[PDB]
């Protein structure tokens, strides 16, 4: 269907789709080993060739979509699996700052219900 | 008193399968009946049935009142009678109080 | 049968025992509120529209 | 499909009715080189119980299967087709009229004679449909509840043969809770009449086949060694090998002790199958390099079974999952070779086994497929409330965001219309 999907000037939108399903194929690595080699994932990501499989490791890390780090002396990827501990500011400011934004969201329900107020009756 | 005879005879040739049926059957039979040494001959091999099935708490209790008949008439097997009795004590992994 | 609470690392020969224990219900409570609050707005936005 | 150790002798032995000829067609179908033999024996019986529907049916099998053993390298007897034919057309007009008289006579008990009499006769010359109706017309005939039970059990009978199960168990379900909850206590203690005995060997048997192999073995475990013996639906040496592996399967290790293992009650029936015992026990005791050597090599004998080859995998896999779980929960940290040869594989295999199991299954746990080690995975409480409770209140927020603009359009009537 080339067509169908390049007659709506969508093409590669599309095979965005056909990179990011190689990205959950490794996505989904992380729930089940925790060291894997190179060739190994080579071989069950189907991209083919160890370079091929450091490559996605990197991006995915460099972009920030898995937490994994490589040893390339024996050739092996291993999944760190661990982001953050809510132990520091770090989330004490961003629980302030979400916060604040459902207190924005209060603040105009609050008037959206005071302007049903003057409308007539019942 | 005929059964008596019938798990005698099972107890030396160890048909097991007969003499579940044979010691369920003479705990009706032990009803209507006056009160010999007997009633502890069947007693104490059909307490050995409940050691064998695994159900100690069935062979525990039988093994007192098998005891008992022994503890009243002859005594060949109130020396290793007792065996079983504190036997299963142990092994009701509880009792821990037999003497 | 679970009479010995405690787990086995097979590689190195010994067994880590059931103790590390904390403040797990605070967390396990909350979940059930966060739980809650869930399916309770979506009842709110399906009233209106 | 063929398992060269099989005793057809015994096979027939144990069972009698339409069963043995559904039994012995199964085996010949799905068993070559015993099918030599398995066709001969299927024809015998229905040479007696005046039965042409199954010659015309069993003996047309002996021409092809004769004729495909000519391609390696008995005949229609006509006379006998006619004798059986004529002779049971007739008798059946014998006992149309023997019915007909007996319900001009108005006797309750005599037309359930009758009724119970021709159901039998058109069960003998292969006709189902027929045979089915003669026992639901005896339930009008009737005064005790046991006539309206040994009426039941029979009208059970055919809807096995029939194969809906459904209404084998619309009945069986009529028949339990029939003479107030049978009898109340069982005939005060200990009944001759085995009678419930069978009552779950088709309330198992119907739910066997249905899948629920845990509400299967519920029913066949009950299964009293009382009745033995019940040819015209499943044998004793079965009933121990049918609820035993089904439990097995769906049962966790608690209740297998409870109410497989230690319960006199099925006991006996597994004294009957020292192989299907050892492999209840070796699970128990948690030996698994011999609990599935020991099931492969019964999986060649149990298929060629009629009644337990349509659930050969869900079992067997169940087990091998439910063993798997087993072996590691209680570790932290287990080796993986060790693990692989307990499991009769490789250690790669095991690697993708485990793979799927702890993607779907209850294994939480991760692999480590440098050093080839499964290490248990444990969840970090306080990890897991926060992180939800922000990603929660975020899609709070998105709807928030959603149904004020809802508020906003249905408040200024937009929409596109049509015409």
């Amino acid at each position: 269907h080339s067509e169908t999907f390049t007659r709506d000037n969508n093409m590669g939108l599309v095979k965005q789709c056909l990179s990011s399903l190689y990205k959950k194929n490794i996505q989904r690595l992380t729930k089940t080993f925790l060291t894997l080699s190179l060739q190994d994932m080579a071989s069950r990501v189907q991209l083919s060739g160890p370079q091929e499989a450091e490559k996605y490791v990197l991006h995915m890390i460099e972009d920030g979509e898995i937490f994994a780090s490589i040893n390339q002396k024996d050739g092996m990827v291993s999944f760190h699996d661990n982001p953050e501990k809510y132990n520091n500011p770090a989330m004490l400011h961003n629980i302030d700052q979400e916060m604040l934004k459902c207190i924005e969201l209060d603040e105009r329900l609050k008037a959206m219900d005071q302007e049903i107020t003057v409308n007539p009756q019942f | 008193e005929i059964y008596a005879l019938e798990i005698q005879m099972y107890t030396a040739q160890k048909n097991n399968k007969k003499l579940k049926a044979l010691y369920e059957q003479s705990l009706h039979i032990k009803s209507a009946i006056p009160h010999p040494l007997i009633m502890g001959v069947i007693r104490e091999c059909g307490g050995k049935m409940h050691l064998r099935e695994g159900e100690f708490e069935k062979a525990h209790t039988d093994f007192f009142e098998a005891f008992k008949n022994y503890d009243e008439s002859g005594s060949p097997r109130r020396t290793t009678c007792l065996k079983y009795l504190v036997l299963a004590n142990m092994l009701m992994k509880s009792g821990i109080n037999p003497f | 049968d679970n009479t010995i609470h405690g787990r086995i690392d097979q590689v190195n020969q010994l067994l880590e025992l059931d103790h590390q224990k904390r403040g797990g219900a605070r967390y396990t409570a909350l979940d059930k509120w966060t739980n809650q609050l869930n399916s309770l707005n979506q009842a709110v936005v399906s009233k209106l529209a | 499909v063929e398992n060269p150790s099989l005793d057809l002798e015994q096979y027939a032995a144990s069972y009698s009715g339409l069963m043995r000829i559904e039994r012995l067609q199964f085996i010949a179908d799905h068993c070559p080189t015993l099918r030599v033999e398995a066709l001969k024996m299927a024809l015998s019986f229905v040479q007696r119980t005046f039965n042409v529907d199954m010659y015309e049916e069993i003996h047309r099998k002996l021409s092809e299967a004769t004729r495909e053993l000519q391609n390696a390298p008995p005949a229609l007897d006509t006379a006998w087709v006619e004798a059986t034919r004529k002779k049971a057309l007739l008798k059946l007009e014998k006992l149309d009229t023997d019915l007909k008289n007996y319900k001009g006579n108005s006797i309750k008990e005599s037309i359930r004679r009758g009724h119970d009499d021709l159901g039998d006769h058109y069960l003998d010359c292969g006709d189902l449909s027929n045979a089915l109706k003669c026992y639901s017309r005896a339930r009008d005939y009737c005064t005790s509840a046991k006539h309206v039970i040994n009426m039941c059990l029979n009208v059970i009978k055919v809807s096995v043969y029939l194969q809906n199960w459904s209404h084998v168990l619309s009945y069986v379900s009529k028949a339990e809770s029939t003479p107030e909850i049978a009898e109340q206590r069982g005939e005060r203690d200990s009944q001759t009449q085995a009678i419930l005995t069978k009552l779950k060997c088709a309330a198992g048997l119907a739910e066997l086949a249905a899948r629920k192999y845990k509400q299967a073995a519920k029913c066949l475990l009950l299964a009293s060694f009382d009745h033995c013996d019940f040819p015209e639906l499943l044998s004793p040496s079965n009933v121990a090998i049918y609820g035993g592996l089904c439990a097995l399967a769906t049962f966790d290790r608690q209740e297998l002790q409870r109410n497989v293992i230690s319960s006199s009650s099925f006991k006996l029936f597994l004294e009957l199958e020292p192989q299907v015992r050892d492999i209840i026990f070796k699970f128990y005791e948690s030996k698994y390099a011999s609990c599935l050597k020991m099931l492969d090599e019964m999986k060649d004998n149990l298929l060629l079974d009629m009644y337990l080859a349509p659930h050969v995998r869900t079992l067997y896999t169940q087990i091998r999952n439910r063993a798997l779980i087993q072996y590691f929960s209680p570790y932290v940290s287990a080796d993986m070779h060790r693990m692989a040869a307990a499991f009769n594989t490789t250690v790669a295999a095991l690697e993708d086994e485990l793979t799927q199991l702890i993607l779907e299954g209850l294994i939480s746990a991760r692999v480590d497929s440098h050093s080839k080690i499964l290490y248990a995975r444990d969840v970090d409480q306080r990890s897991t409330t926060f992180e939800k409770s922000l990603l929660m209140g975020k899609e709070f927020q998105r709807r928030a965001k959603a149904m004020m603009l809802r508020a906003a359009v249905l408040r200024n009537q937009i929409h596109v219309k049509s015409p």
